[PDB]
RNA sequence: AUGGAGAGUUUGAUCCUGGCUCAGGAUGAACGCUGGCGGCGUGCCUAAUACAUGCAAGUCGAGCGAACGGACGAGAAGCUUGCUUCUCUGAUGUUAGCGGCGGACGGGUGAGUAACACGUGGAUAACCUACCUAUAAGACUGGGAUAACUUCGGGAAACCGGAGCUAAUACCGGAUAAUAUUUUGAACCGCAUGGUUCAAAAGUGAAAGACGGUCUUGCUGUCACUUAUAGAUGGAUCCGCGCUGCAUUAGCUAGUUGGUAAGGUAACGGCUUACCAAGGCAACGAUGCAUAGCCGACCUGAGAGGGUGAUCGGCCACACUGGAACUGAGACACGGUCCAGACUCCUACGGGAGGCAGCAGUAGGGAAUCUUCCGCAAUGGGCGAAAGCCUGACGGAGCAACGCCGCGUGAGUGAUGAAGGUCUUCGGAUCGUAAAACUCUGUUAUUAGGGAAGAACAUAUGUGUAAGUAACUGUGCACAUCUUGACGGUACCUAAUCAGAAAGCCACGGCUAACUACGUGCCAGCAGCCGCGGUAAUACGUAGGUGGCAAGCGUUAUCCGGAAUUAUU
């Protein structure tokens, strides 16, 4: 009938940190104050009332592995809570999420949690804020009491002062600031002017002419630097202990956007991608939404989490599914609560529900009206980090591999699987070591596909290191109609990356002209094979300059026998040598890691190519072997403290080691 | 109507002209398309069947399923297979209307009855493939007594068959009896068609 | 007479033999490309796989007691004569409970079954049958309980246990009463057993009240009740014949075949059990193995035949797997009970609950098959005297070109053969009356009005008339009057506006309807079969043109045909 709450009072936030910062925590301790007047996790999204104010929450991940999640819910999501622990503040992990949510342009609040730890410090953790992030982040309130002492939080925009007198998160007493705090609590609320100022030109000509701040003016400056993405306000508690997490709440609503607050959507048209739709927070319009997780439920089977951005659809409807381009039957509507899920009979813009019963519908897909077909902005992931030879320990269960990839693949965005052709080897590519376990794990044992992981073969190639003149002749005359050819044959190292190339300088009609491509295809076919460890020959320049041809005899498959066996007496006579593929790679990470980084890349047999900043960061070029690039993310995050990133292309071939080529063509051989 | 080709082309490939005037074949008798002039091929016998088919199909202006369904309702019935189709063909609303000269065109009665211009015993029929029986009249409805399309056609004098009596007074035409060979298009071999779906 | 077409391919060429292939019809179809509408149908063929969630079987107060509510309307004045209690009377009603009936129907599925399972034709002198209808005789006289309810106790719950009290159309004793049962006399009759009817004795078997009328110290109307007899309905058994592959399955059988006796069942019978004998089946295919629900029908064929067993109807079988009984007219019982087993869920660990092959839906499998809809308004069913309640049967909406059928995507004049694409002997040819322009129409679409039938009724109310009564109510019937539609303001009709929204698919070497150009060059590719592609390809890819169809067109799979290629014809 008519929604329960209004686009205005609509809050999707995610809470986001740094690994054990307290996400979870918070996430629950948030739901247990808002489903009072067996806390789980296992919905994607959870929809609670404060204040009048509908939130919906989404927990993220903090490993570098699992960020596929964390890019996911900002997609789709309005504002974020970054968590930092009060004793180190921001962390590698704190600023991987900055930087996505800056990326998608979601406004945020910080909330330094563990107070009550030992070593926790507020102004560390905000000093780290500016330093680290470079963000504008301002205080909204002041901690009476560091660790155990921890006891009260003064609210600066009201300069009021909260006393905690338990754990258990009741019987608060609001409180005068203390006379002893009161000159810090008013000297933080003139840095928080200040910062929010600095964004806003009214509020800095109104503090500039000493005039008092009304405590609606500076909330309404406030939420608008915070909705613009332009000012952070920084709270601080313990979820532990109960302490700050109403004045998060309260925080979240206050300044944290709504459906209409947030900028709006832009998709394209199915048969003009050219042009362009805005998807406004409007019931009354087009209903357009997008598909951002699909899970399975024991009780209610597939359900696909879905966020509406423009219109309505009501359960029991049919809807389009645009990106794939079909009809999808909306049977029922459900959103999960803090402690049980409840059928809702319709959902409107600005919400995030579950449709059951939607079959083909992956995340990123976009669910439209049946008349209309738009198609909003999908979402791009990384690509993977770490690449895994997979295959399973018994062959019987390789048609069950291959689905059970199939299946954790649309699960899951980030995790790839591919055939190489070369060396036909299933291939993992991940996130991290950490996604990869992960992945193997669930795949024994959710699919009962028992499998085995290793580093990736690399496929060599092989070429003539000298040049030489030869000879191939295939005289098979026992009797009757028999079997001749002849040829010379100048075998020259061509230029790397130049490829084969064959030469036809006979004259006088020697080889006769029916039979030189005959010679060119059996040259090609035994360089496919591989004349030293059975690699593929390439760069090679063969120049057919003379030979000999018996009329009736000769023939092409005569010819081609002579151009192989000129193949390997130059293989004989040319010292062939083994290349091995090289990859250009570029790492970027804080200057302090560069001499690290360098020394393993040295280590790893390849060479620094050179160095350049870029942004307040360095980044270094350098050709590394396939083969020694096997397990570089991890080695870089130890190196880098998680803060170095890198990206590795194919390059060129270069001539293995002595050592390394005698160690392939032995296990080759046997 | 359904077909709403080159009724000229078709008069041209199959040799007659369908509309009765003959404009189509007067200037090039010849086929259509590229190969059309200078065209000497002979055609077997397969293929002298299937344009009397299609003659008859593209004269009477009927889709092949519903043409191949008259033909079997003829086969049922008593008589001679082929007289029989040809006279039920003619039986058929639109062949009526055209015969009464209520329009010039087959497609222009076609569509006149389509939209409902017409009435059997007092009574609108949109469905051209409505079979008319002996001993029932064919009107016009008031509403489009007076339409310029229809006045034109019956200004033109054209012959009424023996089996229809037109009073262009009224506009009104009675079925009187079902046709004969003789009074149906003897530019059709009715044993051809037969034998094409035969096989 | 109502009915029957062939073609390619073995060769240097030939005739014959012979297989292979194609042209046709069909589908619960699937896939590819495409896609306007309406009507009527059809839509898990796979996993008789497992199932969340909602619903799919109740009804009767005119059988029974008890409880909720307590109208109309009893008493004091708090001086608030409009609000007050219990000391009353207490109506229309409602319900937890006993009791009756229903739940064995309706609906789902095809696992099992090679069998009197099914079809067809018979037989039962070997049978059972609630509710329904008709006739005859009755419904008398007594009794003890127990649900409900109250109280205590035990359990998480399910539910139990003890004590106290209370009804009946619940139960029980007794009287009277049989064609029922025994015995002795008969008469007639049939097909062995026997069947029919007439006598005389012995033993024994029932029941109830409810709501009304009247002249109310006694008769009577409707429903309900018991017994006997018939009818009707439903069920059961037996038998002739028909009904599938394999012999690289030839022997099978010991309660087996028969008899005597007993038990058992509605009923005959080795149905079962004791004793006597050694029988019984089988090349006319026993036994074994494999497969299968059967049929009306459906597809195909000129026919003879061949193939199939969706939807709809009949019969059979089954209800997580296996066994068993109780209740009941009827079950060895889909949404009942008990036990065992496998599997889900709750538990306080002692114990409990459950079974979508009902309607939706979920997961899974799959090439593939629908929405967790509206309504009992029509038909039908259960209870009731009836009003009425229940009914995922059913009546209707939603989804799917899945099929068939119907109508569209414009109609007329239009040479001036416009422009442009393609080819070209550079003359031109073709797309082409096609286009443009003019004229018209509104199927259809849009907007606004009118708006069916499906509705019979039942019940209620007046009037009569038939049986019976002393009379009356009532009963049946006849004629009358108000009231009942989910679909749905849907179909359809009327008026206005615009050719404006509405054409794609395959093929063009022969079979086989339809040929040119360019690109490629035994590569890329095509192909149903013969084959096509190595530089001037009607066979590949594109283009123009053409052919066949058209909201469909092709591909694949399967069956019959062509195949006289199992030949009875
Ligand atoms: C916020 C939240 O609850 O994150 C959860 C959800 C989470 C992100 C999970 C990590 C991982 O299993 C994830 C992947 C990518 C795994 C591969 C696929 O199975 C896909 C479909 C899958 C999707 C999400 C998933 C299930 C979480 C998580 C990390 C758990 C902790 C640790 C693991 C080892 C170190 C300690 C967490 O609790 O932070
Ligand atoms: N001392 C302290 N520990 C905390 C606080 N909040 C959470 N923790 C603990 O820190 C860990 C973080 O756990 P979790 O909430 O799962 O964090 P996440 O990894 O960010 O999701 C847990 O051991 C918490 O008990 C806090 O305020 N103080
Ligand atoms: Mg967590
Ligand atoms: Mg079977
Ligand atoms: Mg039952």
């Amino acid at each position: 009938m008519a929604r329960e709450f209004s686009l205005e009072k609509t809050r999707n936030i995610g809470i986001m940190a740094h690994i054990d910062a307290g996400k979870t925590t918070t996430t629950e301790r948030i739901l247990y104050y808002t489903g009072r007047i067996g806390i789980t996790i296992t919905s994607a999204a959870t929809t609670a009332a404060w204040e009048g104010h509908r939130v919906n929450i989404i927990d993220t991940p903090g490993h570098v592995d699992f960020t596929v999640e964390v890019e996911r819910s900002l997609r789709v999501l309005d504002g974020a809570v970054t968590v930092l622990d009060a004793q180190s503040g921001v962390e590698p992990q704190t600023e991987t999420v900055w930087r996505q949510a800056t990326t998608y342009g979601v406004p945020r609040i910080v909330f330094v949690n563990k107070m009550d730890k030992l070593g926790a410090n507020f102004e560390y953790s905000v000093s780290t804020l500016h330093d680290r992030l470079q963000a504008n982040a301002a205080p909204i309130q002041l901690p009476i009491g560091a660790e155990d002492e921890f006891e009260a939080i003064i609210d600066l925009v009201e300069m009021k002062c909260f006393k905690y007198t338990n754990d258990l998160g009741t019987e608060i007493e609001e409180i005068e600031i203390p006379e002893d705090h009161l000159d810090r609590a008013e000297e933080a609320r003139a840095s928080l002017i200040e910062a929010v100022a600095e964004t806003s030109d009214e509020l800095m000509e109104k503090y500039l002419g000493d005039e008092e701040i009304s405590v609606s003016e500076l909330k309404e400056a406030i939420r608008q630097a915070t909705t613009n993405v332009e000012f952070y306000p920084v709270l601080c508690g313990t979820a532990f202990k109960n302490k700050g997490v109403q004045l998060m709440l309260d925080a979240v609503i206050d300044y944290l956007p709504s459906p209409l607050d947030v900028k709006p959507i832009i998709g394209h048209r199915a048969s003009n991608p050219e042009e362009e739709v805005i998807a406004k927070a409007d019931d009354s319009a087009e209903f357009a939404a997008l598909a951002f997780k699909v899970m399975t439920d024991p009780y209610v089977g597939k359900l696909t989490f879905f966020r509406v951005y423009s219109g309505t659809m009501t359960s029991g409807s049919y809807v389009k599914n645009s990106t794939k381009g079909k009809r999808e039957r909306v049977g029922r509507l459900l959103q999960m609560h803090a402690n049980s899920r409840q059928e809702i009979d319709t959902v409107y813009s600005g919400d995030i529900a579950a449709a059951v019963g939607l079959k083909d519908t992956g995340t990123g897909d976009t669910l439209c009206g049946e008349k209309n077909d738009i198609i909003l902005e999908s979402m791009e992931f990384p690509e993977p980090v770490i690449h895994l030879s997979v295959e399973p320990k018994s062959k019987a269960d390789q048609d069950k591999m291959t689905q059970a990839l199939v299946k954790l693949q649309e699960e899951d965005p980030t995790f790839h699987a591919h055939t190489d052709e070369e060396t036909g080897q299933v291939i993992i590519g991940g996130m991290g070591e950490l996604h990869l376990d992960i992945l193997v794990d669930r795949m024994k044992k959710e699919f009962n596909v028992e499998c085995n992981v290793g580093a990736p073969m690399v496929s060599y190639r092989e070429t003539f290191k000298s040049s030489a003149q030869v000879q191939g002749k295939f005289s098979r005359q026992s009797g009757g109609r028999g079997q001749y050819g002849d040829v010379h044959i100048e075998f020259t190292p061509n230029e790397t990356g130049a490829g084969f190339e064959f030469e036809n300088a006979i004259v006088g009609g020697v080889v006769p002209r029916e039979y030189i491509p005959s010679v060119e295809a059996g040259l090609k076919d035994a360089m496919e094979n591989g004349v030293l460890a059975g690699y593929p020959l390439i760069d090679v320049k063969a120049k057919l300059y003379d030979g000999s041809y018996h009329d009736v005899d000769s023939s092409e498959m005569a010819f081609k026998i002579a151009a192989s066996l000129a193949l390997k007496e130059a293989a004989k006579k040319c010292d062939p040598v083994i290349l091995e593929p090289m990859m250009k790679v570029t790492i970027e990470m804080p200057e302090e890691y560069m001499g690290d980084i360098m020394g393993d890349v040295t280590s790893r047999r390849g060479r620094v190519d050179g160095m350049e900043p870029r942004g307040n960061a360095q980044v270094v070029n350098a050709y590394v072997p396939l083969s020694e690039m096997f397990g570089y993310a991890t080695s870089l995050r130890s190196n880098t403290q998680g803060r170095g990133t890198y990206t590795m292309y194919f390059d060129h071939y270069a001539e293995v080691p002595k050592s390394i080529a005698e160690d392939i063509i032995k296990k080759n051989k046997g | 109507a359904r077909f709403r080709g080159s009724n000229w082309k078709k008069s041209r490939r199959l040799g007659i002209s369908l509309s009765g005037t003959g404009k189509e074949l007067e200037k090039r008798p010849y086929a259509p398309g590229q190969h059309g002039p200078n065209q000497r091929k002979k055609l077997s016998e397969y293929g002298l069947q299937l344009r009397e088919k299609q003659k008859l199909r593209y004269l009477y202006g009927m889709t092949e399923r519903q043409f191949r369904n008259t033909f079997d309702i003829a086969g049922k019935k008593f008589g001679v297979h082929g007289e029989n189709f040809m006279i039920l063909l003619a039986s058929r609303l639109d062949a009526v209307v055209y015969s009464l000269g209520l329009a010039r065109t087959r497609r222009q009665a076609r569509q006149l009855v389509n939209h409902g211009h017409i009435l059997v015993d007092g009574k609108r029929v949109d469905i051209p493939s409505y079979s008319v029986k002996p001993g029932q009249t064919i009107s016009v409805r008031e509403k489009s007594q007076k339409l310029n399309i229809i006045v034109e056609s019956v200004e033109i004098n054209n012959f009424v068959p023996e089996y229809l009596n037109f009073d262009a007074d009224s506009l009104t035409g009675t079925f009187v009896r079902l046709p004969e060979r003789s009074e149906l298009p003897a530019e059709i071999n009715e044993q051809l068609i037969v034998e094409y779906y035969s096989r």
